[PDB]
């Protein structure tokens, strides 16, 4: 129906917005990250706290570092079993499947 | 509690008294900022791992399709 | 792939179709029917480096010989000249961008949303045949494998 020169004209424009919606999704995640880290890692309110509540906050932070660190390890391990099986699927699906200038300069030259 | 729970509860309290209990209000303000930046860094690395997990399932699901469709 | 070459010839400025016509008529000096046999092609091959067998020379011809003459004329010569001049990791990420509903396939209306967000005035026949060229098994959708072979040759 339409020229073959058109069908490549439209593909070049698909991989141009699918490359624009790919990096717009990026800085829609950096904003999402900063927002989500202001809820989880709330900035500290250290002015006014006496020694008691200073030393109580420092202790509750000492116990949260160890809690957050394995909340991360348990998602760090899920993506480690997903990498291993991504390579399992990506493989088991593979087990089922002249020169221009060198020639124009020979016959011509300039 | 019992004793291996007692041992765990006691040693973890001993971990705080070793790093926090010899500090004054200024020396321990700095400790709180230091401990918070560690949390910001591990929560960021978790968020980055959380988003990769949402993506690996899509990749796994499409690989699940291609094996399902190519036999 | 194929129709990326055919599309390349239709975009050749007449500046380039004067270059190739000039060179092509140099190719076919001594040839009686004015076309490129293996006699003509082996000349230019020894002119630059190598010397293939008179069947390696008949494999470059039959690769673009679409009229069944065993020779190359000028219109076929242009296809020969564009052949002589992205990846799966790039395409997999862009595949996910067509697949808005995230089901693993690219159905019709997901193409149209993409097509209707491209800036061009998308006609129905455009939608009708980009779906026809991309989807080869005819299940009304472009899966992963079909999408790779559908962007083959698109920068
Ligand atoms: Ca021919
Ligand atoms: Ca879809
Ligand atoms: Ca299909």
């Amino acid at each position: 129906k339409i020229s073959a020169s058109r069908k490549l004209q439209l593909k070049t424009l698909l991989l141009q917005i699918a490359k624009q919606e790919l990096e717009r999704e990026a800085e829609e995640r950096r904003g999402e990250k900063g927002r989500a880290l202001s809820t989880r890692a709330q900035p500290l309110e250290l002015a006014g706290l006496g020694f008691a509540e200073l030393q109580d906050l420092a202790r509750q932070l000492h116990a949260r570092v160890d809690k957050v660190d394995e909340e991360r390890y348990d998602i760090e391990a899920k993506v480690t079993k997903n990498i291993t099986e991504i390579a399992d699927l990506t493989q088991k699906i593979f087990d089922l499947r002249i020169s221009a200038d060198a020639m124009m300069q020979a016959l011509l030259g300039a | 509690q019992t004793e291996r729970e007692k041992k765990k509860k006691i040693l973890a309290e001993r971990r705080k008294v070793l790093a926090i209990d010899h500090l004054n209000e200024d020396q321990l303000r700095e400790k709180a900022k230091e401990l918070w930046q560690s949390i910001y860094n591990l929560e960021a690395e978790k968020f980055d791992l959380q988003e990769k997990f949402k993506q690996q399932k899509y990749e796994i699901n499409v690989l699940r399709n291609r094996i399902n469709d190519n036999q | 792939m194929d129709d990326i070459y055919k599309a390349a010839v239709e975009q050749l400025t007449e500046e380039q179709k004067n270059e190739f016509k000039a060179a092509f008529d140099i190719f076919v000096l001594g040839a009686e029917d004015g076309s490129i046999s293996t006699k003509e092609l082996g000349k230019v091959m020894r002119m630059l480096g190598q010397n293939p067998t008179p069947e390696e020379l008949q494999e470059m011809i039959d690769e673009v010989d679409e009229d069944g003459s065993g020779t190359v004329d000028f219109d076929e010569f242009l296809v020969m000249m564009v052949r002589s001049m992205k990846s799966e990791e790039e395409l997999s990420d862009l595949f996910r961008m067509f697949d808005k509903n995230a089901d693993g396939y690219i159905d019709l209306e997901e193409l149209k949303i993409m097509l209707q967000a491209t800036g061009e005035t998308i006609t129905e026949d455009d939608i009708e045949e980009l779906m026809k060229d991309g989807d080869k098994n005819n299940d009304g959708r472009i899966d992963y494998d079909e999408f790779l072979e559908f962007m083959k040759g698109v920068e």
